[PDB]
């Protein structure tokens, strides 16, 4: 067995292809050797070494022992790999890093940092007598007995969470102690506060060890709730302040609304008022607030200015994951465009403090941001999309664009830029002038058959590379790459028309606009691009572009996408390079209103090109004086607030809109041009009415020697080939208390037979990225999972896959890692937390209910509605239960009205048993509030079943034995309620 | 017969205040002399010059400080390599070609930590001194080179106080992992460089902690058959790992700097981690019979690399640990000479002070040492001396010897060994040495030695040196002459009266702060008459206590063995004189470093413990060039400074 | 500005000096930035 | 440019995108044209009639009135309660992005409607040419330029 592996290792000890044999021999019980080698893109020798070592390793692993397997992994794991710099411990930041003038004697007092650390204080004196390294003095901050608690990132409302912790005792002698928990209102605990924070049960830790801590809680309210933990011992008392983040059920969905304020109509029609209506979505999670933030900034560029200058974060594309070098460049995009605005227009007086220090800070952040991509650069100065992956023509072009633009304000290394440009033009430019891609990275999915898709992608890549080379040409103005630019420009000129898509037409037009703008064929391309223009209004208030050609698709989109903003941005930049000022104003208005709170847009490319369009337009037109009285108020409610926007302050902080009324933003006569964006965040219970561009399936299995298997497959659009999607993302939300095996994920990306190109675990999410998801078959990620802490009433999680550059091509699906049913009953006590906030059905035919308590409960000012219904249908949707009922007799209506004998919907949390309703039976139901939805073309009302919702079974006949009297008093109350009007 | 001696550093240092000594003899009437550094070879330009007066009031000895200004030298294509040292007077005019260096000062790069993780910021400052160990106040350029060889950042800053604070270097979110280099340099005039390193490593969450404890830090002859290794492992919640699988692989390593190692697939022994602790024994002999080696005579100064993998049984998680190398040690002792020049003076007893250290370079006491020696005279007639034996002084670690050789001896090949009662003959320490006789055409020799060197010289005390000449022409020597050098600069010089009523006479030298941390003393007398004047010289190296000129001391009030988190504490800084102080507070765990006093005495152009094959070699080994009308026969191509020899 | 070989070198003060290309070309070094003594090729600059 | 002949013959239901989209009034010779007038389908197509919700703005107050359209080929008989209004779509763009209505009265007014979502600019310009031809020099109102 050793010699059978000694031969293998000895064969590939100094082999050119050595890694392929190594990760060929790795265990993969889900795919054959040929299926794994089918993904190898490093040549035939790597495929043959991989296949050999894979087959031999699979034959040797038959009927093995654990010691034999581990010894084999010892033989392979040492001789073939090299090494990797990594550290298992973290070191806190140093401090006291200061210089002092010491007149022979100087004392300075401070506070030691909060840490268990042996600090080492080192002094170095400098004087006219030389240098003196003082004796290093030690300062050990140490705690012998201390508690720590492990609080999860988030917890879904209703889940019963076990909070685990540990008390540490480093003293050699054991001791008594007790930890107690701080009871907050929203957090429901099984026990009850004594005097108000839990109880002290004295336990003992043994000397030089630890003791476990557990606290079961059940959050009833959404939001961040403070929880304290007290550790008490005969030697003191410690308080640990903590925070539990409670998240609603269902999926988060985010909609955006944009409005441009032009009070004097300088760039278009006058715009002084706008009304953002309050509309409740269809599948809204019950007892959850509709969140919406209001952001009113000063200029077209004000949102990006606020994003960079307000350092509370921040990424303008947080919904897209890191991993690709594109993300590292996008991190420096906003700082660059802000700096370009402030420097080119000389607007440093916006700062109330010293402008020179602010220009310093921005220059430093710009340099630091520009360094982020250096990891993805290879020795030959090419760039790779994935760290350690193959060099990409596309990404090298993009890096040349960002670097070439940044070089204006932070000078770049000319020799490096030269080597990158020459790597492009010397290797991956064909005779016809086009550029070809080296790697398998597919940034975009285009239409047409395989040949037509090839032509389209070739045109797109050539234009993209041309943009990159043009943006960085002045750094390294070589005659060779100018000749390359000429050949590529010729290819674009000859091959753009006839167009196959507005997207490639636009990017080709913008690439050619960076060169000779007098060529006739370029003018023809600009004409063809103008022919595809869409307008809102006549005379047009808006002008934008759809990425599909008109002769292929005549329908007009109702909401924007990334391709829409990117095509419109390319057309806008082409027009700006042509100085076509009459044509861009409605385009600028459309891109400005399509912008998002934070400054970004839908994906990365549309974001950078739209930011360049807005900024370049802002620098090209006259800067108007800014003076508005902006008042935001609710329609049928109080005035929210108002502020006077001037050039002094115009990046004001956002404001949360809490009330459920329609919002109204208005201004009087003003000077300037402000932007008003509203971001709405809701949580929905369903995803059925969303267009799915992927077939999804996900399951949990038991394995031999629990595991999640998540499969996706691409659904090609119209005229799209079966080649598969472009750069894709598989985001798997993990349920509460479920932890993923990171080794399984590493094994799927680190090898030459990689299935995925990058992975990460962020905030309870397993985020994988991919070059392409197939259309022909399913692709599955498989990774083991384990239970970190115990969770009861586990809320389902989500499985989302989408195209990185087309987040609109997506599909979201719910799943649960627990099979757990049934939900029959909660049995007595240890129960008040589950049944805390939901309704309890009255006792069946209970005659002790005294008709006046049935009226006083109905006439309660808290109780909004109260009437008698008949249930028609039961339905179970995800985490909730919906009851279709008929509204029979109305007894009270405080807020909106519903019609008699109309269909009324009820909703209760599925995790509520004592409110079990039987289909076909009548019930008297009284409660608070409702939801008014617009379904089809009419209204609909949905009523949640919570606490203080009085429900009672109501038979229609009178053969219920003694319930003849029951219905007697029931109809007594029912008769008395409407004849009085309390 | 009238003579003149011009003493200068072996090499001129651009921008340095170079002190030039002139000592003339035989002159009774006063006269002036001009010392000058001019351009080579035309002497059209005078880089600097000074006038010195020589009189009976002056004892016909004087000094002049010259400076080659950096701005006075061209830049770029055809830079200056040589200058002319020139002395002109009514009596004589002599010049010499002197090489120059553009290395001036010291640049110490100080980063807060040596290891960083992504998104951290590297705090970095530079301590900048000129050649005279004073705040350079020169603008400085910092360069950052990543593990892939790319220069990713450069920043220059002016220097006001000798401490240069630079902006923090932000490590990227996804950086290049590995060894980063920081390079400090002066923007103008000089070629001085500084260099520091810091690693950027990727953080990986560990499941548990694994510790390896070898029986000893070195492997001797007693543990060459069995070497105990204890492998412990515990969870980070302060509990011992109950059951796990321990796999241990062993390798042979050349040096710890190179990450190359030769594994041994024969000693892959596997054991069980039970209740936190496991133990194995490594039979070195049997395992190193693999990969050749075979014997313990080999493997000496090589290392034993140890690799351990621990696989916890409950959760199946695995964690690794490694010992980089345990040096195989053939002899528990290492020998080195102390304050014994390898040069013989015919007629003077030759002393040999051997020194014994352990594997930690610590002075081992009570160690017997045996000294053997062979002698070769002018007739090539070899003679084997009778062996001698001393015991290591336990007060200073010294084992002293004194040797009486015939006057005609020329070469002394002496060998020293340790004589431990419990060591085999192979495991003893052995060192060989060769000493050559000083050559003089007048059979004239000089030997200096200052009472004795234990303890080391403390600033403020006094150095009572003994000057013993052996020669004809003894009772016609008028005086003795001396030059004291420190840190590559002549700090003192002078002349003492020779007593006609003795063979030796004590010359007293007050040891001053200028002599920290080391100095060199050259003493010579002039033999005159017919033929040509002769300089008879000797030199010694003075190791002096490392004492700061402006001593810094930091203390923490209150003083306690341990502190509590968030505790308000006061730090007291005390200096001898008004001084700047750069402070740092670093988690010591980063170290698992720098010593300035040793890197500072690279500017000493002398080598060895003193002495020389002849007068010119004595001056050369002391870091001196000289101009003389006396005999100046030196070796060939002797223009660069000496290089300290290694063995 | 064609196949003229150029050189990256250190001068007597430690500064990086590049030489070998005639007027109108640029020296491109395909080595890492930390290679002191390197060889490169000249490329024609625009005008 | 191009030729503006589109959608022959003119069908009102086709000009209304078969009741799947909303249209906004952008030009009208009616001096009393409601500001920010937008018509959107308020129900399904039952028989020859079709519910149409009309939103508009009076001052700073938004209002909405329900109407019923009776479609007969190119003619549309709109009505609300007792008020009736006769219209005939006299032109419809090739992609049904905009159309030109003719309302009947003593002085027949002409209106231009277009998709609220936007339309192809060449087709919108064609509808504009048709409306300028029919209006023949009369003053046009632009209800969508009323700060909507
Ligand atoms: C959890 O502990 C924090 C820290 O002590 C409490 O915050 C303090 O509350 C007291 C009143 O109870 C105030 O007088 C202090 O000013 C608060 N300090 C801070 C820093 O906020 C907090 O009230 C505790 N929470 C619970 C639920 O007991």
């Amino acid at each position: 067995l050793q010699k059978k592996i000694e031969e293998i290792a000895a064969k590939y000890k100094h082999s050119v292809v050595k890694k392929c044999c190594y990760d060929g021999a790795c265990v993969n019980n889900d795919e054959t050797c040929e299926q794994r080698a089918a993904r190898i893109s490093l040549g035939p020798r790597c495929i043959k070494a991989f296949t050999e070592c894979c087959v031999v390793a699979s034959q040797l692993r038959a009927n093995i022992s654990h010691k034999d397997m581990q010894l084999g992994r010892l033989h392979m794991k040492t001789l073939l790999p090299v090494s990797k710099p990594e550290i298992r411990s973290y070191f806190p930041e140093s401090w006291l890093w200061e210089v002092h003038l010491v007149p022979r004697r100087k004392q300075l007092q401070f506070a030691l940092p909060d840490s268990l650390t042996t600090w080492e204080i080192q002094g170095v004196g400098i004087s006219n007598t030389g240098i003196c390294v003082a004796d290093t003095v030690k300062a050990k901050v140490f705690k012998d007995v201390f508690l720590e608690m492990n609080i999860p990132y988030s917890v879904v409302r209703g889940e019963q969470i076990q909070l685990k912790g540990t008390v540490y005792n480093y003293r050699t002698s054991g001791m008594q102690f007790c930890v107690k928990m701080s009871a907050v209102e929203g957090i429901c605990t099984s026990e009850s506060p004594v005097i108000k924070s839990s109880k002290c049960v004295r336990q003992k830790v043994e000397g030089s060890s630890s003791h476990l801590v557990t606290f079961t809680v059940l959050p009833l309210e959404i939001g961040l709730h403070n929880i304290n933990f007290s550790l008490e011992t005969w030697f003191g008392k410690e308080i640990l302040v903590k925070t539990l983040r409670v998240v609603p059920e269902g999926v988060k969905r985010e909609s955006y609304s944009g409005v441009t304020l032009d009070p004097r109509g300088i760039y278009g029609t006058i715009s002084r008022r706008k009304e953002f209506p309050y509309r409740i979505p269809l599948d809204l999670v019950p007892k959850t607030e509709i969140k919406r933030i209001l952001s009113v900034k000063g200029l077209l560029v004000g949102e990006i200015l606020s994003a960079v200058l307000s350092q509370e974060g921040i990424n303008i594309l947080t919904h897209l994951p890191k991993g690709s070098a594109e993300a590292e460049l996008m991190s420096v995009v906003p700082v660059f465009y802000v700096f370009h605005y402030l420097e080119t227009g000389n607007h440093w007086n916006i700062f109330h403090s010293d402008p020179l220090i602010e220009k310093q800070k921005l220059k430093k952040k710009l340099k630091e941001g520009m360094l982020s991509i250096m990891s993805y650069r290879n020795a030959d100065y090419s760039y790779s999309v994935w760290k350690g992956g193959s060099a990409s023509t596309w990404l090298t072009a993009f890096a040349l664009r960002v670097l070439g633009q940044v070089n204006k304000y932070v000078e770049q290394n000319q020799n490096s830029i030269c080597n990158s440009l020459l790597w492009l033009v010397e290797n991956y430019q064909l005779d016809n002038g086009s550029f070809k891609e080296n790697s398998q990275y597919q940034p975009i999915k285009l239409q047409g058959t395989l040949p037509v898709e090839a032509r389209e992608n070739s045109l797109y890549l050539t234009a993209f590379t041309v943009i990159g080379i043009r943006k960085a040409f002045d750094i390294c103005p070589l005659v060779k790459i100018d000749t390359a630019l000429i050949k590529a420009d010729n290819f674009l000129l000859e091959n753009t028309l006839p167009a196959q898509s507005t997207f490639t037409l636009a990017i080709s037009a913008y690439a050619l606009s960076l060169g000779d703008k007098t060529h006739p064929q370029f003018r023809s391309i600009v004409s063809a691009l103008k022919r595809e223009a869409l307008v809102k209004g006549n005379p047009p208030i808006y002008r934008f572009w759809k990425d599909n050609l008109q002769h292929k698709d005549s329908s007009v989109p109702n909401t924007g996408t990334a391709r829409m903003v990117e095509t419109t941005a390319y057309a806008l930049l082409t027009s700006l390079n042509l100085k076509d000022i009459n044509y861009v104003n409605p385009v600028i208005k459309w891109l400005s209103e399509e912008q998002r709170y934070g400054g970004g847009f839908y994906s990365t490319q549309d974001t950078i090109n739209a930011i360049e369009g807005l900024t370049e337009y802002s620098l090209l037109v006259k800067q108007l004086r800014l003076s508005m009285d902006i008042d935001v108020s609710y329609k049928h409610k109080g005035a929210l607030h108002n502020y006077k926007m001037t050039d002094k302050n115009f990046l004001g902080r956002p404001v949360e809109v809490l009330l459920n009324d329609d919002l109204i933003v208005s201004t009087g006569f003003g000077s300037g041009l402000a932007t008003v964006h509203v971001t709405t965040v809701v949580h929905k219970t369903s995803t059925s009415e969303e267009v799915c561009s992927f077939y999804l399936k996900i399951d949990t299995q038991d394995i031999e020697a629990k595991r999640i298997v998540a499969c996706a497959s691409y659904k090609p659009s119209r005229e799209e080939s079966s080649s598969g999607s472009s750069h894709a993302v598989m985001d798997i939300s993990l349920p509460t208390g479920i932890s993923a095996n990171e080794e399984d994920l590493k094994a799927l990306v680190e090898g030459v037979d990689q299935l995925f190109t990058d992975y990460q675990i962020k905030d309870g999410h397993v985020i994988l990225q991919l070059n392409s998801i197939p259309s022909s078959d399913f692709l599955c990620v498989r990774f083991r999972i384990f239970e970190l802490f115990e969770v009861g009433f586990l809320s389902p999680a989500t499985f989302t896959v989408y195209e990185y550059h087309r987040p609109d091509k997506q599909c979201t699906m719910f799943y649960s890692t627990s099979n757990i049913k049934i939900q029959k009953v909660c049995e007595g006590a240890a129960c008040k937390c589950v049944e805390a906030d939901c309704g309890q059905m009255q006792e069946e035919l209970d005659l002790t209910i005294s008709a006046e308590t049935r009226k006083q409960t109905a006439c309660k000012p808290e109780i909004a509605y109260a009437y008698k219904v008949s249930i028609t249908s039961i339905t179970v949707e995800n985490v909730f239960v919906k009851y279709k009922a008929t509204l029979l007799d109305i007894y009270k209506t405080g807020e909106a009205v519903a019609e008699k004998d109309s269909e009324i919907t009820f909703i209760k949390k599925v995790t509520c048993t004592n409110a079990e309703l039987v289909k076909g039976r009548q019930y008297l139901i009284m409660g608070k509030e409702a939801l008014q939805i617009k379904y089809n073309f009419s209204f609909r009302y949905i009523y949640p079943l919570d606490s203080l919702t009085w429900i009672e079974y109501w038979p229609r006949d009178t053969t219920c034995s003694s319930c003849q009297a029951f219905l007697a008093n029931l109809d007594e109350f029912a008769e008395d309620i409407f004849l009085n009007g309390c | 017969e009238q003579t003149y001696v011009i003493s200068a550093p072996k090499i001129f240092r651009v921008g340095a205040s170079e002190n030039i000594v002139i000592q003339v003899y035989g002159y009774t009437e006063a006269f002036d002399a001009t010392i000058s550094i001019k351009s080579y070879p035309d002497k059209k330009f005078s880089y600097s010059s000074g006038h010195v007066h020589l009189s009976s009031e002056n004892k016909f000895q004087n000094s002049a400080i010259l400076t080659i200004q950096p701005k006075q030298l061209p830049g770029g294509q055809n830079p200056v390599s040589y200058v002319y040292l020139e002395v002109v007077s009514k009596h004589f005019s002599k010049s010499k070609r002197m090489p120059i260096t553009y290395d001036n000062g010291f640049l110490f790069i100080h980063t807060d930590k040596p290891v960083y993780t992504p998104d951290q910021s590297v705090k970095v400052r530079v301590y900048s001194l000129n050649d005279d160990l004073k705040p350079a106040k020169r603008e400085t350029v910092l360069t950052f080179i990543d593990p892939e060889g790319s220069e990713v950042d450069m920043v220059e800053e002016i220097d006001h106080i000798g401490i240069i604070s630079f902006p923090d270097f932000k490590i990227p979110s996804n950086p290049r992992y590995g060894m980063w280099t920081i390079k400090a340099k002066y923007k103008e005039d000089f070629s001085t460089t500084g260099t520091a390193y810091f690693e950027v490593k990727e953080y990986v969450l560990p499941h548990f902690s694994v510790s390896i404890e070898p029986e000893y830090n070195f492997i001797g002859y007693k543990n060459f058959k069995n070497f105990e290794i204890t492998i412990k492992a515990r969870y980070f919640y302060n509990k011992v790992v109950t059951e796990a699988d321990v796999y241990i692989t062993f390798g042979i390593r050349e040096d710890l700097k190179d990450d190359q190692k030769e594994m041994m697939q024969t000693a892959m022994q596997n054991t069980m981690l039970i209740n936190g602790i496991a133990q194995v024994t490594f039979d070195s002999e049997t395992a190193v019979k693999e990969l050749s080696y075979y014997s313990l005579e080999d493997l000496n100064n090589k290392y034993l690399y140890i690799a351990v993998t621990v696989i916890e049984s409950t959760g199946g998680f695995s964690e690794e640990a490694e010992i980089p190398g345990i040096k195989y040690v053939l002899s528990p002792y290492k020998l080195n000479l102390v304050a014994t020049p390898l040069f013989l003076k015919p007629g003077i007893p030759y002393p040999i002070k051997v020194q014994v250290k352990d594997s930690l370079d610590q002075l081992v006491g009570g160690v017997p040492v045996t000294l053997n020696a062979q002698t070769i005279d002018v007739n090539q007639e070899t003679s084997d001396l009778d062996p001698s034996k001393s015991v290591t002084r336990v007060d200073d670690g010294v084992a002293s010897f004194v040797l009486n050789l015939p006057s005609g001896v020329t070469v002394l090949e002496f060998n020293v060994k340790t004589d431990a009662p419990d060591l085999p003959e192979e495991n003893q320490a052995r060192e060989g040495y060769r000493a050559i006789a000083y050559s003089s055409l007048s059979q004239s020799y000089l030997y200096i030695d200052w009472t004795d060197n234990h303890k080391a010289l403390l600033v403020g005390e006094h150095l009572n040196i003994i000057v013993t000449p052996k020669s004809p022409y003894i009772d016609k020597i008028t005086h003795y002459n001396y030059l004291i050098l420190s840190k590559g600069k002549i700090i003192h010089f002078g002349t003492r009266e020779k007593f006609s009523d003795a063979s030796y006479q004590s010359i007293n030298i007050p040891v001053t702060q200028n002599m920290v941390p080391s100095s060199r003393l050259l003493v010579y007398y002039i033999v005159t008459g017919e033929q040509t004047a002769e300089l008879v010289s000797d030199s010694v190296w003075l190791n002096i206590e490392e004492k700061c000129g402006n001593q810094l001391q930091v203390h923490l009030s209150p003083d306690a063995d341990a502190y509590s988190p968030g505790q308000t504490v006061s730090l007291n800084m005390a200096t001898g004189m008004d001084s700047w102080v750069a402070l740092a507070a670093v988690d010591s765990a980063v170290y698992g470093l720098e010593r300035v006093f040793q890197f500072l005495e690279k500017s000493d152009l002398g080598c060895g413990a003193g002495g020389g094959l002849n007068n010119a070699n004595v001056f050369h080994l002391a870091g001196l060039t000289f101009l003389t009308n006396a005999n100046a026969d030196d070796s060939q191509e002797n223009d660069e400074p000496c290089k300290e020899i290694l063995r | 500005c064609e196949e003229v070989i150029c050189h990256r070198k250190l001068n007597h003060l430690g500064e990086r000096v590049t030489s070998g290309c005639p007027t109108g070309c640029l020296c491109v070094i395909r080595e890492p930035d930390n290679v002191d003594n390197a060889n490169g090729t000249c490329y024609a600059l625009m005008s | 440019e191009s030729d503006c002949t589109g959608s022959e013959p003119v069908d009102a239901f086709q000009a209304f995108s078969e009741g799947k989209e909303a249209y906004v009034l952008v030009r009208s010779t009616d001096p009393k044209a409601r500001d920010c007038l937008k018509g959107e389908p308020a129900g399904e197509k039952q028989d020859n009639t079709l519910p149409v919700m009309m939103t508009f703005k009076q001052g700073t107050d938004w209002a909405s009135t329900d109407w019923t359209f009776t479609l007969d080929g190119a003619k549309v008989t709109a009505t609300l309660g007792q008020l009736t209004q006769n219209r005939e779509v006299v032109y419809d763009s090739q992609s049904h992005h905009c159309h030109v209505d003719k309302v009947e009265k003593e002085v027949p007014d002409y209106e231009m409607w277009m998709l609220d979502a936007g339309g192809l600019e060449v087709e919108v310009e064609c509808c504009r040419q048709k409306l300028e031809e029919l209006a023949s020099g009369r003053n046009q109102m632009y209800p969508h330029l009323k700060d909507c």
